[PDB]
């Protein structure tokens, strides 16, 4: 803690973490919702599949 | 004093980050997803049970072929299972009994594992000789190996109780990059699908986003009240989920730089060991120290399902690249495959 | 019936058991007959570097034993020529200039004492302790050592281990029998003492003491003391296994032959002295020296027996009136007055006087009064008859000195003083020691007492094996044939491993802490023991029956305690497991029990210490 250099490092790190581009949660949300919707077709656990194409039934 | 100033300045910058974040909290994910239909019945069933480990199971990883997987056990072995058949392709007697983690390489040519020996042992599967030998003993961590994931068949990332993570060159055995920032044992890592980033969860209750190729932490996510024991990327690579000893999972969004969603219920007191998304990320699966895996709705936060076929702790889990299936591994000595 | 070595697997436990006790040093293996025996078979046959060394040690050993100087003249040259000169001429003679010089310099002076090559002994050892020794350790010969040692440290004796035969002596507390130890066929005496008959006459000390004494005197293979190889008991009896003397005692032979000529008496004293010397060098006084404690072997040679009333003084000094009336010194009879070696020498004289004269010197007109003899001895130098020679006269005077400050064999060289009396002028003492003198006489061919816990506790550390005596016993009987028989069994099973192909060793290339057979309870309901091959690892104990790999285990986390328990009067390990469950283990031998207990204990502690610092491994709260 009392190391001057670690406190500097810590601070430069927070600077790097502070000055990023953030998006509104609303858009970030929508983008996840979007992804989810655009890929729910391809998701065997989201739609129970026919046993035919399901390697774990027969 | 310069130290005293740097302390204040870190403090301002913590606050500046907190306000920067609140400036994006225009809506919640919950709000945004109030429309979409629920997900309904997620009733999955044990297809295979994987019997062989003599003691607790600590971890597992699916091959990219969505068929094979390695699991690491207190019995001091790795078993690479063909999950279709339940046949042990390989059983690998480890040199240290204290294995905690293991990873299947993308190619499926190698696996890795390690634990209280503070070493990431790389096992090679196909020689021309047709043998399973220790090809590298990646040493440098000063604490247990907690997780490791191959980038390809020659770079691999590790995590460790020494609070650090690292990137290695297998061929040479060098620790080519070191990722520092965490203040407690690092417990889990997850690679982004592009693999130019990875996130790590730790006993400091924070998770961190790192650039593989640059060696630094870009973002630090907090909010958990206890150890982050597991972490997984959302499949598109702009969010991840964590599981913790505080009994919640959470979804953190990268570009918004913050928590969107806590997955929790007052009924659940036990901590989470492991998380993973379904292929579309819609489902967030978590292993718990109550013996169950809960299937959560990533978008709505409703609990949507329960895998309940283990007698001790669910210690690890995973979804196949192909989406088809879910392994759960457990302290009861078994892996069960589910869909 | 006969000795059965454990399989070479036993090495895992023993090496550790011995390491823990510090016994895998060259010093400690090499000085054990079987240790030596194996260490050489190893050097001589399985290492070009050490063959010459041992060969050299052995030849010096043979040299030490040569009797003639005219023989030592011969052998010293040959030894010098073969092990010293020649190796010098090829610079492969790795010993200090000092040693070479010492020998060479003596050879040209032609001075050939038996310790001629003592400086090479020390240094051959120097070469052999080290890399030579560590390779020995690595070899199957050290395995063989562990196997034999396993046998040693697991000796438990019972009358059953012996074939008792005729009675050869009775006393107050029991009887003495001739017997043969089944194992090896070695003839011994067995002295039994009935514990009841003991408590009765309150002789719990005499017994307990005879044992401690025997245990001090019995190293060194003294041919003039009836030493002990073993001691065990039953709840009823005490057992001492002792050198077998079938010629009875002098007290009887005095009767039968009558008083002895001086020359005949010279023989007995010679040998008796060497016995005394032996004890006295181990700070033990016999205190009770008289004709009836001098037993004759088959050939007429004698030994001192029955250390009941003997007494250690390596620290504190005795003072009490103990011994038989007629042979006790003044400073013995004189209560208060401390003393040491002195008394025996006194008794010695009393005793020799008796063999010449038919009665103790302090026993005129065949008085039978204890008090009468006592006081005369206290102050009255003895009437030494007309017939006694001056050499004798001198010797008795010397011995029967009432003044201990000027008593023959009490002036700081002990035995040696007495060997120099003109009485023994004519004797070579090595010849006495080698028992080469012709012996004069060749021998011809009710209570209601109860036994409490507090009684039996007195004899708790009575049991004992003398390692030297047992190894010697083994060395000369079955050691060689047993080694072949076992060698054959092992190298057979090397083949039935190689055909069947189990030729990988499950304990290698990991972190196995230790392994070897033990037995557990298989069925909870049934309670019988299955013998299984266990492997301890830092975090689990795995076991397996034949063929198959381990398909079960305990984790060091599960284990809460490790403890001894009796089961069907067998000592066993009782592991308590976390659920409330238990687990029980029987080991094949005492050291295996000591080790598994220690190592299981150590490993469970370790494991739980370690697990507690590992968030993914530790237990978390549940409600
Ligand atoms: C040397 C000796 C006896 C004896 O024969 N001992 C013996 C020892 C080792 C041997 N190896 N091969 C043969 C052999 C024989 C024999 C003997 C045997 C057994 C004994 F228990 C004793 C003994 O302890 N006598 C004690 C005397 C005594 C006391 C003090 C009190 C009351 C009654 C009595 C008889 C004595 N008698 C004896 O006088 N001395
Ligand atoms: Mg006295």
């Amino acid at each position: 803690t009392a190391s001057i250099a670690q406190a500097r490092k810590l601070v430069e790190q927070l600077k790097m973490e502070a000055n990023i581009d953030r998006i509104k949660v609303s858009k970030a949300a929508a983008d996840l919702m979007a992804y989810c919707e655009a890929h729910a077709k391809e998701d065997p656990l989201l739609t129970p599949v026919p046993a035919s194409e399901n390697p774990f039934r027969e | 004093s310069e130290l005293d100033q740097l302390r204040q300045e870190a403090e301002q910058l913590k606050n500046q980050i907190r306000d920067a974040r609140k400036a994006c909290a225009d809506a919640t994910l919950s709000q945004i997803t109030n429309n979409i239909d629920p997900v309904g019945r997620i009733q999955m069933r044990t297809r295979r049970t994987l019997r062989g480990h003599l003691a607790k199971i600590y971890a597992m990883h699916w091959g990219t072929d969505s068929r094979l997987l390695v699991s690491a056990s207190q019995d001091g072995k790795l078993i690479i299972w063909d999950s279709y058949t339940t046949n042990k392709v390989h059983a690998i007697p480890l040199r240290s009994s204290w294995v905690m983690t293991c990873a299947y390489a993308p190619s499926g040519n190698y696996v890795a594992c390690g634990g209280l020996d503070n070493i990431c042992s790389i096992y090679n599967l196909k020689t021309r000789e047709g043998n399973v030998r220790v090809s590298r003993e990646l040493a440098g961590h000063t604490g247990y190996l907690s997780c490791c994931r191959f980038l390809d068949d020659n770079q691999i990332v590790t995590s460790s109780g020494d609070t650090t993570c690292a990137l290695w060159d297998i061929e040479t055995g060098q620790q080519t990059t070191t990722f520092t920032g965490h203040t407690g044992d690092v417990m889990s890592l997850s690679l982004a699908p592009d693999t130019r980033l990875f996130v790590s969860g730790a006993c400091d209750a924070s998770a961190k986003l790192w650039d593989v190729r640059e060696g630094m932490c870009r973002q630090t996510f907090t909010g958990h009240e206890s150890d982050i024991n597991a972490i997984c990327f959302f499949p598109n690579g702009n969010a991840f989920a964590t599981g913790s000893d505080d009994a919640t999972c959470r979804l953190f969004d990268l570009r918004a730089d913050q928590e969107l969603m806590t997955y929790s219920h007052d009924n659940i007191i036990c901590g989470i060991t492991s998380v993973s998304f379904s292929k579309s990320g819609r489902l967030l699966l978590a292993g718990y120290d109550d013996f169950n895996c809960n299937v959560w709705d990533a978008l709505k936060a409703d609990r949507a399902g329960v895998l309940a076929g283990h007698d001790n702790r669910v210690s690890c889990l995973g979804v196949t690249d192909d989406g088809m299936a879910v392994a759960t591994g457990s302290w009861d000595s078994f892996l069960k495959i589910w869909n | 019936k006969k000795i059965l070595l454990p399989e070479p697997s036993i090495r895992s436990v023993m090496q550790k058991y011995l390491e823990d006790r510090g016994e895998v040093t060259f010093e400690k293996i090499f000085s054990q007959k079987l240790g030596y025996l194996l260490f050489r078979d190893f050097c001589l046959k399985h290492l070009e570097e050490a063959k010459p060394l041992v060969e050299f040690y052995e030849e010096i050993k043979k040299y030490e034993k040569l009797e003639t100087e005219e023989e030592r003249l011969v052998c010293s040259r040959e030894i010098f020529d073969t092990y010293i000169m020649k190796e010098l001429l090829a610079c492969s003679h790795p010993f200090s200039k000092s040693a070479i010089e010492h020998v060479q310099g003596h050879l040209v002076k032609k001075q050939v004492p038996p310790d001629l090559f003592q400086p090479y002994i020390e240094e051959i050892c120097q070469n052999l302790r080290g890399d030579v020794f560590q390779k020995f350790i690595e070899s199957d010969k050290f395995t063989r050592f562990c196997q034999w040692k396993n046998v040693e440290l697991n000796i438990h004796l019972t009358m059953n281990d012996f074939s008792v035969h005729r009675i050869i002596g009775r006393g107050g507390f029991g009887e003495v029998y001739g017997c043969r130890k089944a194992d090896t066929g070695k003839m011994y005496a067995m002295k039994c003492l009935d514990k009841k008959r003991i408590k009765m006459k309150q002789g719990e000390t005499l017994a307990l003491n005879e044992r401690i004494m025997l245990s001090l005197v019995s190293t060194g293979d003294c041919p003039f003391i009836v030493c002990m190889s073993y001691a065990f008991h039953t709840p009823d009896k005490l057992s001492f296994i002792l050198d077998l003397m079938n010629g009875g005692d002098l007290h009887y032979h005095l009767s039968q032959h009558g008083v002895f000529s001086e020359a005949d008496m010279r023989f007995y004293a010679a040998e008796i002295i060497l016995g005394l010397e032996h004890m006295h060098n181990r700070f033990v006084v016999y205190r009770d020296l008289k004709p009836a404690n001098i037993l004759l072997d088959e050939h007429g040679h004698v030994r001192i027996s029955d250390l009941g009333l003997a007494c250690d003084f390596s620290k504190k000094k005795p003072h009490a009136s103990v011994g038989t009336h007629g042979y006790m010194a003044p400073e013995v009879l004189q209560k208060g007055v401390a003393y040491d070696s002195s008394a025996d020498w006194f008794s010695l004289g009393c005793m020799l006087f008796k063999l010449l004269r038919g009665h103790s010197p302090f026993r005129q007109h065949k008085t039978k009064d204890k008090h009468e003899i006592d006081r005369m001895t206290l102050t009255m130098a003895v009437e030494l008859p007309d017939s006694f020679s001056p050499e004798l006269r001198s010797l008795l005077e010397g011995l029967l000195q009432r003044d201990v400050n000027r008593r023959l064999g009490c002036l700081g060289r002990g035995a040696q003083e007495v060997k120099e009396s003109p009485f023994f002028r004519s004797l070579d003492w090595q010849m006495v020691f080698l028992q080469k003198y012709p012996p004069p006489l060749i021998p011809p061919r009710t209570k209601g007492i109860k036994l409490l816990d507090s009684d039996q506790e007195l004899y708790r550390n009575f049991p004992l094996t003398i390692s030297e005596r047992w190894q010697q016993e083994v060395a000369e009987t079955v050691f060689d044939t047993i080694n072949a028989e076992t060698d054959r069994l092992e190298a057979r099973k090397k083949t039935k491993n190689k055909q069947l192909g189990h030729e990988e060793d499950y304990a290698l290339g990991k972190d196995c802490i230790m392994h070897g057979y033990m037995s557990k309870m298989g069925n909870p309901f049934l309670t019988q023991w299955q013998r299984r091959y266990f492997y301890l690892f830092p975090n689990r104990l795995e076991w397996r029956g034949e063929g198959e790999a381990p398909q079960s285990l305990l984790t060091m986390e599960e284990i809460q305690s490790v403890e001894e328990t009796q089961i069907k009067e067998r000592k066993c390990l009782l592991l308590k497991i976390r659920g409330g469950k238990q687990f029980v283990l029987q080991c094949d031998s005492d050291p295996e029990l000591v080790q598994w207990k220690k190592e299981l204990r150590d490993a469970y502690r370790e494991a739980q210490q370690l697990v507690q610092r590992v968030p993914k491994m530790k237990n978390k709260p549940r409600s």
